[PDB]
Protein backbone atom coordinates (compact mmCIF):
# COMPACT_ATOMS: atom_id res chain seq x y z
CA UNK A 1 0.00 0.00 0.00
CA UNK A 2 1.11 3.31 0.61
CA UNK A 3 2.86 3.14 3.52
CA UNK A 4 5.35 1.14 1.50
CA UNK A 5 5.66 3.74 -0.91
CA UNK A 6 5.31 7.03 0.06
CA UNK A 7 6.49 6.58 3.56
CA UNK A 8 9.56 3.22 3.30
CA UNK A 9 10.24 5.14 0.41
CA UNK A 10 9.96 8.61 -0.87
CA UNK A 11 7.08 9.59 -3.46
CA UNK A 12 6.44 11.75 -6.08
CA UNK A 13 3.40 13.85 -6.92
CA UNK A 14 2.69 10.76 -9.51
CA UNK A 15 3.47 7.98 -7.41
CA UNK A 16 0.48 9.83 -4.74
CA UNK A 17 -1.85 10.81 -7.28
CA UNK A 18 -2.46 7.01 -7.65
CA UNK A 19 -4.11 6.99 -4.20
CA UNK A 20 -7.17 9.92 -5.19
CA UNK A 21 -10.37 9.02 -6.87
CA UNK B 1 6.07 17.88 -4.89
CA UNK B 2 8.70 17.40 -1.67
CA UNK B 3 11.57 15.13 -1.95
CA UNK B 4 10.74 13.74 1.84
CA UNK B 5 9.33 10.77 3.19
CA UNK B 6 5.96 11.35 4.52
CA UNK B 7 4.38 9.59 7.09
CA UNK B 8 1.09 9.25 9.13
CA UNK B 9 -1.08 12.92 9.38
CA UNK B 10 1.11 14.49 7.23
CA UNK B 11 0.97 11.69 4.54
CA UNK B 12 -3.13 12.09 4.51
CA UNK B 13 -2.59 15.77 4.49
CA UNK B 14 -0.72 15.56 1.34
CA UNK B 15 -2.98 13.46 0.10
CA UNK B 16 -5.70 15.80 0.90
CA UNK B 17 -3.78 18.84 -1.01
CA UNK B 18 -2.67 16.28 -4.49
CA UNK B 19 -6.62 15.26 -4.76
CA UNK B 20 -8.31 18.09 -3.64
CA UNK B 21 -12.01 17.48 -5.48
CA UNK B 22 -11.84 14.42 -6.16
CA UNK B 23 -10.86 12.90 -2.83
CA UNK B 24 -8.85 9.92 -1.95
CA UNK B 25 -8.46 6.61 0.19
CA UNK B 26 -6.35 5.64 2.78
CA UNK B 27 -5.58 2.30 3.48
CA UNK B 28 -2.47 1.59 5.41
CA UNK B 29 -2.12 -2.36 5.93
CA UNK B 30 0.08 -5.05 4.91
CA UNK C 1 -8.35 5.04 17.88
CA UNK C 2 -4.97 4.98 15.80
CA UNK C 3 -2.30 2.08 16.82
CA UNK C 4 0.51 4.46 16.69
CA UNK C 5 2.75 6.58 18.90
CA UNK C 6 1.44 9.84 19.22
CA UNK C 7 4.22 12.28 19.82
CA UNK C 8 5.00 16.22 19.68
CA UNK C 9 2.12 18.57 18.51
CA UNK C 10 -0.01 15.32 17.43
CA UNK C 11 -0.27 14.23 20.71
CA UNK C 12 -1.62 17.47 22.11
CA UNK C 13 -3.77 17.54 18.90
CA UNK C 14 -4.98 13.94 19.66
CA UNK C 15 -5.98 15.11 23.35
CA UNK C 16 -7.82 18.06 21.87
CA UNK C 17 -10.01 15.21 19.70
CA UNK C 18 -10.60 12.50 22.34
CA UNK C 19 -11.74 15.41 24.82
CA UNK C 20 -13.66 18.36 23.35
CA UNK C 21 -15.70 20.34 25.07
CA UNK C 22 -14.05 18.25 28.72
CA UNK C 23 -10.63 19.92 27.70
CA UNK C 24 -7.25 18.92 28.89
CA UNK C 25 -3.88 19.14 30.39
CA UNK C 26 -0.88 18.41 28.90
CA UNK C 27 1.77 18.37 31.45
CA UNK C 28 5.43 16.93 29.44
CA UNK C 29 7.44 16.42 32.26
CA UNK C 30 9.40 13.50 34.21
CA UNK D 1 2.88 11.53 32.58
CA UNK D 2 1.52 11.40 29.26
CA UNK D 3 4.83 11.25 27.32
CA UNK D 4 6.18 7.76 28.83
CA UNK D 5 2.51 6.64 27.82
CA UNK D 6 1.26 7.77 24.89
CA UNK D 7 4.75 8.90 22.89
CA UNK D 8 7.25 5.90 24.68
CA UNK D 9 4.70 3.79 24.33
CA UNK D 10 1.22 3.03 22.74
CA UNK D 11 -1.82 4.74 24.06
CA UNK D 12 -5.32 3.21 23.09
CA UNK D 13 -8.62 5.86 23.28
CA UNK D 14 -8.93 5.38 27.34
CA UNK D 15 -5.73 5.82 28.29
CA UNK D 16 -5.55 9.34 26.68
CA UNK D 17 -8.87 10.17 27.94
CA UNK D 18 -7.28 10.19 31.73
CA UNK D 19 -5.91 12.94 30.70
CA UNK D 20 -8.70 15.18 30.25
CA UNK D 21 -10.65 17.11 32.97
CA UNK E 1 9.65 28.71 22.99
CA UNK E 2 9.33 24.49 23.36
CA UNK E 3 13.36 23.06 23.70
CA UNK E 4 12.32 20.37 20.44
CA UNK E 5 14.08 19.48 17.42
CA UNK E 6 11.83 20.90 15.12
CA UNK E 7 10.94 19.71 11.95
CA UNK E 8 9.89 19.53 8.23
CA UNK E 9 6.08 21.32 8.20
CA UNK E 10 6.25 21.78 12.32
CA UNK E 11 9.63 23.89 11.57
CA UNK E 12 7.39 25.99 9.29
CA UNK E 13 4.35 26.24 11.12
CA UNK E 14 6.97 27.07 14.26
CA UNK E 15 8.19 30.41 11.91
CA UNK E 16 4.71 31.12 10.99
CA UNK E 17 3.78 31.75 14.71
CA UNK E 18 7.14 33.37 15.93
CA UNK E 19 7.39 35.78 13.36
CA UNK E 20 2.90 36.55 12.36
CA UNK E 21 2.92 39.86 10.38
CA UNK E 22 6.47 40.35 9.55
CA UNK E 23 6.35 36.85 7.67
CA UNK E 24 9.20 34.67 6.56
CA UNK E 25 11.40 32.92 4.23
CA UNK E 26 12.15 29.06 4.32
CA UNK E 27 15.19 27.99 2.01
CA UNK E 28 15.74 23.94 3.23
CA UNK E 29 19.43 23.86 1.36
CA UNK E 30 22.97 22.80 1.56
CA UNK F 1 20.32 27.52 6.65
CA UNK F 2 17.32 26.69 8.72
CA UNK F 3 17.41 22.93 9.10
CA UNK F 4 21.02 22.70 10.49
CA UNK F 5 20.26 24.93 13.01
CA UNK F 6 16.37 24.21 14.07
CA UNK F 7 16.19 20.16 13.29
CA UNK F 8 19.70 18.88 13.43
CA UNK F 9 20.37 20.49 16.61
CA UNK F 10 17.67 22.63 18.89
CA UNK F 11 16.40 26.59 18.17
CA UNK F 12 15.23 29.07 21.18
CA UNK F 13 12.72 31.95 19.99
CA UNK F 14 15.52 34.03 19.19
CA UNK F 15 17.63 31.73 16.79
CA UNK F 16 14.52 31.37 15.09
CA UNK F 17 13.60 35.10 14.56
CA UNK F 18 16.53 35.47 12.30
CA UNK F 19 14.64 33.51 9.48
CA UNK F 20 11.72 36.43 9.90
CA UNK F 21 11.68 39.13 7.36
ZN1 LIG G 1 4.75 15.42 12.55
Amino acid sequence: GIVEQCCKSICSLYQLENYCN
Amino acid sequence: FVNQHLCGSHLVEALYLVCGERGFFYTPKT
